């Protein structure tokens, strides 16, 4: 326990929509602090798995991470109180062209994801599923990472999976690197589907044959080399988020 | 009810625009009459009644037309400009 929150202090305001695991509702805890309430649908996730999921997400905090404020276990459904991100899902934020994003702004989003991923890298934490779908954006435009570790609980992200995860199902720190590369493409292609013309079965086969995502019209040669370095056939030659952020900040001042 | 106690009066709302940017093409007198006060960050203004935040102020803007388009449920807005106005702005 010790992270349990009394829902008597919570005040619901707007239903943000239904997603994975449950419904997300915007509220105000103690009448002044903005909170996001994830209502875990009865029997959607494993009860025993909800023990490890919460515990690992609690003792983890970063500037660019969606902070978990706690749980509400003493009632059904079980609530997950977290940091409220106004703009919601990054994928929808990118897909809305009513923002008119600049190349410098899209590169700043990549910096935000990389900064958070470097923290999970040091903590030996694997996201096991990194994409725009599992990334949130606040009112200020800052992109943060969420739904981490949740892949091992409760179709498969084939398009974000490296060759070793496809052919042999071997998860490493370099598996998230490949996923970050496909996410870097998602940002520069503005919420476009990776390998759109190919089905999930064709995607797995073509990745093994050496097919890599094309350079989007927005990304320059330098930025495309950053996302391409993530897509090395041999995982040993893929960089780290420390090396990736270094290249991101170097190109930022170029 | 009211969101911010300190900014109930126009004279109090105007005091926040002390370090408001002289770059923005929106006059503070217009914002303060529309229940807005400067937050302190670039062009961020909140409402004292509905806590309605508004930024990225462009030229040819009306703080009342922006108050109705984004926050029609604002009790101060319906009190000042009237429901007939609020419904007309939200009607488009
Ligand atoms: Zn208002």
């Amino acid at each position: 326990g010790s992270w349990e929150i009394d829902p008597k202090d919570l005040t619901f305001l707007k239903e943000l929509g239904t997603g994975q695991f449950g419904v997300v509702k915007y509220g105000k805890w103690r009448g002044q602090y903005d909170v996001a309430i994830k209502m875990i649908k009865e029997g959607s996730m494993s009860e025993d798995e909800f023990i490890e999921e919460a515990k690992v997400m609690m003792n983890l905090s970063h500037e660019k991470l969606v902070q978990l404020y706690g749980v509400c276990t003493k009632q059904r459904p079980i609530f997950i109180i977290t940091e409220y991100m106004a703009n919601g899902c990054l994928l929808n934020y990118l897909r809305e062209m009513r923002h008119r994003f600049q190349t410098q702004q899209l590169l700043e989003m990549c910096k935000d994801v990389c900064e958070a991923m470097e923290y999970l890298e040091s903590k030996q934490f694997l996201h096991r599923d990194l994409a725009a779908r599992n990334c949130l954006v606040n009112d200020q435009g800052v992109v943060k990472v969420s739904d981490f570790g949740l892949s091992r609980y409760v179709k498969f992200p084939v398009r974000w999976s490296p060759p070793e995860v496809l052919m042999y199902s071997k998860f490493s720190s370099k598996s998230d690197i490949w996923a970050f590369g496909v996410l870097m493409w998602e940002i520069y292609s503005l919420g476009k589907m990776p390998y759109e013309r190919f089905t999930n079965s064709e995607t797995a086969e073509h990745i093994a044959q050496g097919l890599r995502l094309y350079r989007p019209h927005l990304a320059s040669e330098k930025v495309y080399t950053i996302m391409y370095s993530c897509w090395h056939e041999k995982a040993d030659e893929r960089p780290t988020f420390k090396i990736l952020l270094s290249n991101i900040l170097d190109v930022m001042d170029e | 009810s009211i969101s911010n106690l300190s900014m109930q009066t126009h004279a109090a709302r105007m005091r926040t625009f002390m370090y408001w940017p002289s770059s923005v093409p929106v006059q503070p007198e217009q914002l303060a009459s529309a229940g807005f006060y400067y937050v302190g960050r670039n062009d961020d203004v909140k409402c004292f009644c509905c806590d309605g935040g508004l930024r990225c102020w462009e030229s040819g803007d009306d703080p009342w037309v922006e108050h109705a388009k984004w926050f029609p449920r604002c009790e101060f807005l319906i009190r000042m400009k009237g429901q007939e106005f609020v419904d007309e702005i939200q009607g488009r």
